[PDB]
């Protein structure tokens, strides 16, 4: 997903 | 319906209390002293920053570096409070990175007002105390840094809300429906509106004599809004006239295209 792609770091927070 | 926002209220307390170990009420109580710890090691000068560098190269590059790995963990703390807020973690994952994204420099600012007064802001956990006047005293454009926060945050503590009530507040924020790249609106302002109303009856009974003031924070929320605008453009500033100035890598993902 664009937002998912650009977003490594929040992604893994919010994982 | 309003049992029901009342532990709504209760949980994001709760929450809040979880995820944020330095609360307002904690802050106040170190800031006028009614505290058994050990008083804040106070920074008003080139001297005492020295000194107390370590109870906590050139100087304003190192005060703003230490802001950015405090605003790294505030990020981590906020994004664990947001996945508290009922529903919000079974949102699409990209709409919780876009409200994320959009909305933590306006909790950061939110949040920053509880460890502040007219004269500074505690630092480190509240073992520190940054003066005002000295962080007006670093060069340019490093000088300005804080002083819209500390324009807001004088206005802001003006309303005299507690933790109880910033826990809604900062819900509310975050399910902003408007922010740009959102896929799935709907299910963010049906959460919104849920905290709207909640919001409304904590103010209500925790205010009784506060007129109007659900109005004005929702005022509170545009100013935020401008605030951060006018931060990412001092920002842009320094990426184009300062070197050995990189941001920190969550803070480079969150800013870029941020505004």
């Amino acid at each position: 997903n664009s937002v998912x792609v650009r977003h490594x770091l929040l992604t893994a927070i919010l994982x | 319906e309003s049992a029901d926002l009342r532990a709504l209220a209760k949980h994001l307390y709760d929450s809040y209390i979880k995820s944020f170990p330095l609360t307002k009420a904690k802050a106040r109580a170190i800031l006028t002293g009614k505290t058994t710890d050990k008083s804040p090691f106070v920074i008003y000068d080139m001297n005492s920053l020295m000194m107390g560098e370590d109870k906590i190269k050139e100087v304003a590059i190192r005060i703003f570096q230490g802001c950015q790995f405090r605003s790294v963990e505030a990020v981590q703390e906020i994004t664990e409070y947001a996945k508290s807020i009922p529903g919000f973690v079974n949102l699409d994952l990209n709409d919780q990175v876009t409200l994320l994204k959009y909305g933590v420099h306006e909790i950061i600012y939110t949040m920053l007002a509880s460890l502040m007064n007219k004269d500074g802001v505690l630092i480190s956990e509240g073992q520190g105390f940054m003066t005002r006047e000295f962080l007006k005293s670093l060069r340019k454009p490093f000088g300005d840094f804080m002083e819209p926060k500390f324009e807001f945050a004088v206005k802001f503590n003006a309303l005299e809300l507690d933790d109880s009530d910033l826990a809604i507040f900062i819900a509310v924020i975050i399910l902003s429906g408007d922010r740009p790249g959102l896929l799935n609106v709907k299910p963010i302002e049906d959460i919104q509106d849920n905290l709207l109303q909640a919001l409304e009856l904590q103010l209500k009974l925790n205010h009784p004599e506060s007129s109007q003031l659900f109005a004005k924070l929702l005022q509170k929320m545009t100013d935020l809004r401008q605030i951060v605008t006018e931060h990412v453009q001092l920002l842009q500033v320094i990426k184009k006239t300062e070197t050995d100035m990189s941001l920190h890598p969550l803070l480079q993902e969150i800013y870029k295209d941020l505004y």
